[PDB]
């Protein structure tokens, strides 16, 4: 079984290259919050940005951390330029619901959602 | 075969030169394009006056999405679903009962006619020549609602004429 | 160049973009698809359907249609052998129920045997 | 058109073109419509007595593509085609 | 319709990414998960000015396929249309690089000459632009009596006022001021940036799928593709018209050697019949049902080909189960191949200039998606 | 020659008219529900039962490829008239 | 000669001798090449077949309407790509046995 | 048989048989396959290690010059373990002919970013890397271009259905667009018509 | 009840939902955004007006494939306004110029506008019809305003008396008054306490408290979270902005708590702040 | 009808005033036609 990994040799260089883009990101944040006229807090980006940093900690495979960085890189260029809109930026929150809880009886009034 | 072109060189003579010169101080062609601007000024233009004059089709044109029915008889349609299995955008909807009597018949027969692209499939797949393309093509319409056809505004499009749809296809019905 | 590799698993649910709601909600179903019983040919087995389950298809109260929250609703990826599915299901992630493949049964029959002279197997009619 | 002469030697003095001859206004070669009906022909089928549908059958016709070197002193380095050769220059007015 | 981020030293340039996928419309999965005579259209229209070549492109994709030859008026047919078809994509190019120029009347001038050209097309099928008319198996429902004179005619008037359009352009002198010294390109660029068709006649080799590989019976007449030398923009602009002008010969020629033999194949288990067998007939009956409701089936592999759009090599890929579906449908397209090599044609130059460098490759934006 | 329901409104020639409790009715309100006036059943008896003195006959329908395609229909039934599937005309037999 | 028809390529004034220490440059690079390999076999006869199209002819339009590659300094640069490949196969061993196989139910069409 | 159907040359099929023997021979290293169909264009089935190699000699070599560069695509085909189908399509400038090379390629592992000796390749990566996801190491820049910036999914994979997930509207709320779950208003409906009866007695495959 | 009117899956674009509602008004700002959110609830408002169709025009596409619908009425018939409510599961009565007209005083619309409805309404049979009101609009002084509207109040609760009357306080947003008429300054400096509450919080405890039944026949108040004086928040609507007699009276008349009534607590929704939406919203200043 | 003009100019229609009541002496609708006048005047014929 042979495989050519990306970038990685173990995980210490996976924690070495997010560690550094979740450095380029949060010196990215207030930039484009300052610079798209945006209505956000600093505070709820930053809480928003890690958030989705902690939803993909369950990953041990090397090779998706590498490619996982390369495209946080890739969005973090799009977004560092002004090639993406306010629209993109928006989307990338959540403030039009979307109410949707994971209770089992709220699912049971607006039925057959399991 | 090959005919290229831009080989050439500027003539050293005297005259073709001190001609592009009398060209290029003098302003010549520019006023040549001036002329032949002013002949095409002095013809009559070839306009037509929209809401009185109409301007000329083919016997074959793609419009309406009307329906026909026989002499003197019933609905000339009996969904047998070949237009919905065509339609290149699916604005087709039939669902198909028979009545009382026995012949077969539908229930609804829908074009969208915001996925209707116009080919002309359901008017070559109709075995019955049920659905026709229509002659006229004013629709203009003001609210969104009103363009979801059912089949009782198709029937009563086929109702305010047959003449035009006959005489085409009577005219017509020899190529296709 | 004969670099890394290790002999592990696959887990590409976290880059196919289809959110985790449709991930783990949503269950598939592997198999050979059946032959439409009136007609009698099976050039329509041989291949390995991977579908999703069906879910709510309320009135469009307008026209009288279907409409539906689902987009992978009308999914369907015909395969050619089981493991092959299986192995791209748990690619994928998202889980699967296997139905077996069922060929149709060799049977003994013969027309001498049609026409018997004391065995009950007899034509009857013509 | 349908001018008078004055003016139709000024559009030939502005473009000495004899724009009174032709002038993308159709009057006279407006295809005559209400044509009478035709009568398609009907090609090389039809032909009762010989047409075995068996001969073109140019659906069956596709072969299964043959294979060479797989996963399981020779007079050769030949190219793909002939080498294609260089064109000419058209006699029909080139440059130069 | 699309975006550029230009990113530039002033009144000149450094950099530009097109962003392009604006007017992406997922055209490959659609006929992936159609039939092949329900999904041509598809095909008609991602590229939309030339509009009769993709029809001839995808239907002798098929025809290649099956291994079914068309009857001989129908490839003649097939012929003096894609001539219209190049004719009028060349011109519709030359007007809206006029437009976009500056240069207001030239527009509208050739674009009343298309009027009559869709009146053309309206008396071929009915449709004014994207009429499909051209199945695999042959052109159906074949021209009415009384056209052939009609495209004599304008034979005759457009030659007439395409010398008139090189009465008013073409030695316009701050026209030619404005691109001349734009748009180089190398042999080796004109290679390895993967150029098609014109930007190949263009810049130095002689190139034609037409003449190399005749798809069709482009063979047996007589014509001659102008060919580029300096490779530049202006160069490029007087082969377009020069190849308008071979496409006038070409339809002289067709006009002059027209057979005719039969508009459809005479395989109906392909092409489906006409109507007087189909009103008695049962096997036409038959043959009308199934093959309208599931499609013929087509016999396994994939296959490509390629002919000659005005913009350059169009390309259709074919990946066929033994189905009525096609398995994968994919399109060389060269307004793709020609916004490839924005950079190096643009590295030099200003924000106008770019503009005519944009103008001067032919641009439709929806044969760019695919 | 329609049917007036108690909702009030013009029925149609597919029994699909409304109940009260309906806001339809009320996105009905400005512009009028326009429905064909000239149905299907009653064109079926203004056509006389042809009465053909042959046995198996013939429906084509009004014109050489115009139409529905040729169908031969029976008149065994002695006293139930035979009807064409596409047609919806009848035919008889005088023997 | 005189303005070829090419664009970004002017015209050389001695064709005959550069091209033919072009090609001793060729034989040179294949004398580094190693021999069982028939690649070597190739490229040596189509070489000294070209070369003995050149030598034979001290020519221009005959030696351009004989010898393929027109006009002429095509087949100058394509010499030039030649001995690039010729550099870059010293390396990267084309001619050695086959790395690992398919799964073989890939090639396959039909699914 | 010969009116109506299209004939052959089976001199080019001879030609191009015997360059692609010669190919297979000189470079054995990543040759797996080397078909031709039956109208003559030539195919080349390819390991994904021979990449730079086998494009390096096919620019040059003065017996296949082939500098056209053309499409690109990774036909997603699945009950495979190596999924995607890297297809370089190459057209010979100076010998008029075309040969694919297909070489294969999995989910997860990169071929080897032919943009060093084909500079029109670069804008094919960046598509085929936004399309599908196949990643491209020793590459200048990898973008999402043909896509939405916001959108990820990498839509023309089969897993990917037909309509997207997300779909836009304006709302008056906050002013501006947002994305939801998909409501469609029809079904795209879903025609079986995969007839039976074996249209083709030629390609059959063996069944078990 | 018939079918299609209960629920029909998730929410969203025509998504068959619960409510049909009748609303008056709506061309406004408060009963623009109610039919904002019930479009995005996915309700069919039927709402008349009395202008030019081009206010509805560019309030027409908030809905779906023709799910809102648009009709006329009037000020003096009960015929058209009966023929609005012919069927309707749901009403909600939002009305008033702060300004007397020619034809309209602030008597009459706040008084003569309910009792016509609300008469044709108890006698075609309509439930959770939501009537808003101001808050502490009483019989007392210096306001014809909200004196008129108490007489209304009083009205809305007789006659049909399970009516919800809901009053907010007064709400900014993106089209306020009282925020516009602070950018909309010259001066004058008085003192009064006051709490302002967003507008999309009002907006969806109405869609809320509509959607969800059992809570019916109790009038609601909803409460700003800041709840200080008018003069340091003008200085922070200056300060934020960069830049240094009936609505003035009107709003340095009476800003209270009422300990009776029940607010958002009972209802479940998130109270935004002044000064995020008030940071959001003040945009058009100097660059 | 009038020969001496060029394609496009030859058949021309003049509305009259309230065919169904609108006042369309102004504001001229398309369509105001019967459908035989709708084949004669968008130039499919060349007989009236
Ligand atoms: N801070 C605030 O502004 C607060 C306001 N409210 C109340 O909320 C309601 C809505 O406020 P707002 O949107 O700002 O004001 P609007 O004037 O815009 O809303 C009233 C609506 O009814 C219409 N209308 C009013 N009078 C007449 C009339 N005589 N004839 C016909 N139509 C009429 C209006 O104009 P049109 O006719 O063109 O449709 C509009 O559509 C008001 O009743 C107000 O008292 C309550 C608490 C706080
Ligand atoms: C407006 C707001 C701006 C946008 C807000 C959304 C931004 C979206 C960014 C998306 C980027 C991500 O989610 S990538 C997340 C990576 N997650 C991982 O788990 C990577 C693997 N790493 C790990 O598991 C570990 O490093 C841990 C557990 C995450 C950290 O361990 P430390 O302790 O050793
Ligand atoms: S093809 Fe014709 S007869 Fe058949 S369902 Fe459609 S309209 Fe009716
Ligand atoms: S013309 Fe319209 S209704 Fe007919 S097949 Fe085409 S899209 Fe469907
Ligand atoms: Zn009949």
């Amino acid at each position: 079984t042979s495989v050519k990994p990306i970038f990685s040799r173990d995980m210490n260089e996976a924690k070495r290259r997010v560690r550094e883009l979740y450095r380029a990101w949060y010196r990215e944040v207030p930039n484009t919050v300052h610079l798209f006229q945006l209505d956000i807090s600093v505070k709820q980006g930053r809480d928003k940005v890690r958030e989705m940093f902690k939803k993909n900690a369950h990953v041990t495979d090397p090779r998706v951390v590498d490619l996982l960085v390369i495209k946080g890189k890739m969005e973090l260029e799009e977004t560092i330029n002004v090639w993406k809109q306010r629209t993109h930026v928006m989307r990338f929150f959540h403030e039009t619901e979307a109410p949707r809880p994971k209770d089992f009886l709220s699912k049971f009034y607006v039925g057959h959602d399991p | 075969t090959y005919k290229y072109v831009n080989l050439r060189e500027p003539s050293m003579d005297m005259k073709s030169v001190t001609d592009r010169a009398a060209q290029t101080l003098l302003w010549t062609e520019l006023i040549r394009g001036l002329g032949m601007t002013l002949s095409y000024l002095f013809r009559e233009p070839a306009t037509i006056n929209y809401p009185f004059e109409k301007g000329p089709l083919s016997p074959r044109f793609r419009g309406e999405h009307a329906l026909r029915r026989y002499p003197s008889g019933e609905e000339r349609c009996i969904a047998c679903k070949l237009c919905e299995a065509v339609c290149p955008a699916q604005a087709i909807t039939i669902e198909a009962e028979p009545r009382a009597d026995g012949s077969r018949r539908t229930t609804r027969y829908d074009i969208d006619m915001t996925k209707c692209i116009y080919c002309g499939f359901c008017q070559e797949a109709c075995p019955v020549d049920a659905i026709v393309e229509g002659p006229n093509f004013e629709f203009s319409t003001e609210t969104h609602e009103e363009l979801l056809y059912n089949k009782e505004k198709l029937l009563n499009n086929g109702d305010k004429w047959e003449a035009e749809i006959a005489a085409n296809i009577q005219a017509d019905y020899l190529y296709r | 160049t004969q670099l890394i590799t290790v002999d592990e698993k696959l887990d590409i649910t976290t880059l196919t973009g289809v959110p985790e709601e449709h991930i783990k909600t949503r269950k598939a179903r592997i198999f050979v698809p059946a032959r439409n019983n009136m007609q009698s040919g099976v050039n329509n087995t041989k291949k390995w359907k991977m579908e999703f389950d069906t879910r709510e298809r309320w009135e469009n109260p307008l026209m009288g249609w279907a409409s539906t929250a689902d987009p992978l609703s009308n999914l369907v990826l015909t395969f050619s052998t089981k493991e092959d599915a299986i192995a791209f299901a748990e690619k994928n992630g998202w889980s699967y129920d296997v139905e077996e493949r069922k060929v149709p049964k060799p049977k003994s029959k013969s027309y001498g045997a049609n026409f018997s002279w004391n065995k009950r197997t007899r034509v009857s009619t013509k | 058109a349908s001018a008078t002469r004055l003016i139709q030697g000024l559009r030939n003095w502005a473009s000495g073109r004899d724009l009174q001859a032709k002038l993308q206004l159709r009057y006279q070669e407006i295809s005559k419509r209400t044509q009478p009906p035709p009568k398609l022909p009907v090609g090389p089928s039809h032909r009762l007595s010989n047409n075995y549908y068996c001969a073109r059958d140019g659906r069956r016709e596709a072969m299964p593509p043959s294979i060479v070197m797989s996963s399981q002193s020779e007079k050769k380095a030949v190219s793909p085609a002939p080498p294609i050769k260089r064109w000419e220059l058209s006699q029909d007015e080139p440059y130069l | 319709v699309l975006r550029l981020v230009m990113e530039l030293s002033g009144e000149m340039v450094r950099k530009c990414d097109p962003h392009i996928g604006l007017l992406h419309r997922g055209t490959e999965k659609l006929i992936e998960y159609k039939t092949y005579l329900q999904a041509l259209p598809y095909f008609d229209r991602l590229d939309y000015v030339s509009m009769m070549c993709n029809e001839q492109a995808y239907s002798l994709a098929v025809e290649k396929l099956l291994n079914i030859q068309p009857p001989p008026r129908a490839q003649w047919i097939r012929v003096l249309f894609g001539e219209i078809t190049r004719l009028l994509n060349h011109i519709m190019a030359v007007t809206t690089h006029a437009l976009d120029i500056g240069a207001m009347t030239p527009f509208f001038w050739m674009f009343e000459e298309r009027e009559k050209m869709f009146e053309f097309y309206e008396r071929v099928s009915g449709a004014r632009m994207h009429a499909a008319y051209v199945r695999p198996g042959g052109v159906h429902q074949d021209l009415p009596l009384g056209l052939m004179d009609d495209i004599y005619e304008f034979s005759k008037n457009f030659s007439l006022r395409i010398d008139e359009l090189e009465e008013m352009l073409t030695n316009n002198r701050i026209w030619r001021n404005r691109t001349v010294d734009i748009g180089v390109v190398t042999a080796e660029d004109a290679l390895n940036y993967g150029f098609s068709g014109v930007m190949l006649r263009g810049s130095g080799i002689q190139w034609d799928l037409r003449k190399t590989q005749p798809y069709d019976v482009y063979d047996q007449v007589e014509f001659d593709v102008p060919i580029g030398s300096r490779g530049d923009c202006y160069d490029r602009y007087l082969c377009r018209v020069e190849e308008m002008r071979q496409s006038i010969r070409i339809i002289s020629q067709c006009l002059n050697k027209m057979p005719p033999g039969e508009i459809k194949v005479d395989d109906a288990k392909v092409s489906p019949p006409k109507r007087a067998e189909m009103k008695t007939s049962m096997e036409s009956l038959i043959h009308h049902f199934k093959l309208y409701t599931e499609g013929y089936q087509v016999p396994p592999g994939a296959t490509y080909t390629a002919i000659e759009a005005p913009k350059g090599e169009f390309g259709v890929y074919l990946v066929s189960d033994g189905s009525s579906r096609p398995y994968r449908c994919k399109i060389k397209a060269p307004g793709f191949a020609h916004l490839a090599g924005l950079d190096k044609m643009s590295k030099g130059h200003m924000l106008a200039d770019v503009v005519a460098i944009i103008g001067t490759q032919d641009i439709v934006f929806g044969e760019v998606d695919r | 020659g329609v049917r007036t329901s108690p909702t009030g409104e013009k029925v149609t020639h597919t029994g699909q008219v409304y109940d009260d409790e309906d806001y339809r009715r009320v996105r009905f309100v400005g512009r009028q529900k326009e429905v064909n006036e000239n149905f299907a059943i009653d064109l079926i008896a203004e056509q006389p039962v042809s009465q053909v003195g042959s046995r198996v006959i013939s429906c084509d329908g009004g014109g050489g490829a115009l139409g529905h395609p040729r169908v031969y229909i029976n008149l065994d039934k002695e006293t139930k008239t035979g009807t064409c599937g596409y047609c919806g005309l009848q035919f008889r037999q005088q023997h | 000669k005189k303005t070829t028809g090419l664009v970004g390529l002017a015209v050389c004034e001695t064709p005959h001798e550069r091209l033919k220490i072009l090609y001793t440059k060729i034989l040179d690079v294949l004398g580094h090449i190693p021999k069982n390999a028939a690649y070597r076999k190739y490229t040596e006869q189509i070489t000294n077949e070209k070369l003995s199209i050149v030598k034979a002819e001290p020519d221009v339009k005959k030696l351009e309407e004989q010898l393929q590659g027109g006009q002429i300094e095509e087949v100058i640069l394509q010499a030039e790509n030649e001995l690039s490949l010729a550099r870059k196969m010293i390396q990267w061993k084309p001619w050695e046995p086959l790395v690992e196989e398919p799964p073989a139910s890939q090639w396959k069409w039909p699914i | 048989t010969r009116p109506t159907v299209r004939p052959r040359n089976d001199v080019a099929h001879k030609q191009l048989s015997a360059f692609g023997e010669y190919v297979a021979e000189i470079l054995p290293k990543y040759v797996q396959q080397v078909q031709v169909s039956c109208f003559s264009e030539l195919e080349i089935c390819i390991h994904p290690d021979g990449v730079i190699p086998v494009l390096t000699f096919l620019r040059d070599h003065s017996n296949a010059q082939f500098k056209s560069l053309a499409d690109l695509t990774a036909v997603d085909i699945p009950t495979r373990q190596n999924r995607f189908e890297i297809v370089y399509n190459l057209l010979s400038l100076r010998f008029n002919s075309r040969i694919r090379v297909k070489t294969y390629t999995d989910e997860l592992t990169p071929v080897e970013s032919s943009v060093s000796v084909y500079k029109a390749a670069n804008w094919y990566e960046r598509e085929i890397w936004d399309m599908f996801g196949v990643f491209f190491a020793n590459h200048p820049d990898l973008r999402r271009i043909l896509t939405d910036y916001g959108f990820e999914g990498h839509p023309f994979r089969k897993d990917f259905p037909l309509s997207g997930y997300v779909e836009l509207r304006y709302d008056d709320e906050v002013k501006r667009v947002v994305a939801e779950p998909v409501e469609l208003a029809q079904e795209f409906r879903k025609f079986d018509l995969n007839s039976p009866w074996e249209a083709f007695p030629a390609y059959r495959q063996p069944p078990e | 009840l018939h079918h299609a009117v209960i629920p029909h899956g998730k929410g969203g674009r025509s998504s068959v939902s619960g409510i049909v509602a009748t609303v008056f008004g709506a061309t406004g700002f408060l009963g623009r955004y109610l039919v904002n959110h019930l479009g995005r609830m996915g309700s069919q408002v039927i709402v008349p007006y009395r202008c030019e169709p081009y206010d509805t025009m560019h309030l027409r596409p908030m809905g779906d494939l023709g799910q809102i619908i648009f009709m006329d009425w009037n000020g003096r018939d009960k015929d058209s306004i009966r023929r609005a409510v012919e069927h309707s599961n749901v009403v909600i009565n939002l009305v008033g110029r702060e300004w007397e007209t020619k034809n309209f005083d602030f008597e009459d619309v706040f008084v003569k506008i309910p009792q016509a409805i609300a008469q044709v309404s108890k006698e075609a049979g309509v439930e959770k019809f939501i009537h808003i009101s101001h808050l502490n609009a009483d019989i007392k002084s210096s306001s014809k305003y909200l004196r008129n509207k108490a007489v209304g109040e009083k009205e809305v609760r007789e006659t049909f008396p399970e009516a919800t009357i809901i009053k907010p306080a007064d709400i900014f947003g993106r089209e306020d008054r009282f925020l516009n008429y602070f950018a909309n300054i010259r001066s004058l400096g008085k003192k009064t306490v006051k709490q302002p509450v967003y507008i999309v919080d009002v907006t969806k405890g109405i869609i809320n408290a509509i959607k969800d039944p059992d809570a019916r026949g109790k009038t609601f108040a909803f409460v700003g979270p800041n709840r200080y004086l008018l003069f340091d928040l003008v200085q922070y609507v200056f300060a934020v902005a960069h830049r240094p007699r009936d609505k003035v009276e009107r709003i340095h008349t009476t800003d209270r708590t009422l300990p009776h009534l029940p607010g958002l607590e009972d209802l479940g929704v998130q109270a935004t702040p002044l000064e995020l939406k008030a940071i959001e919203v003040l945009r058009r200043h100097r660059t | 009808e009038d020969n001496k003009q060029f394609f496009g100019r030859h058949r021309w229609v003049i509305y009259t005033t309230e065919m169904n009541g609108k006042n369309t002496f102004w504001d001229v609708d398309g369509s105001m036609v019967p459908p035989e006048w709708h084949r004669w005047l968008h130039c499919m014929t060349d007989d009236p």
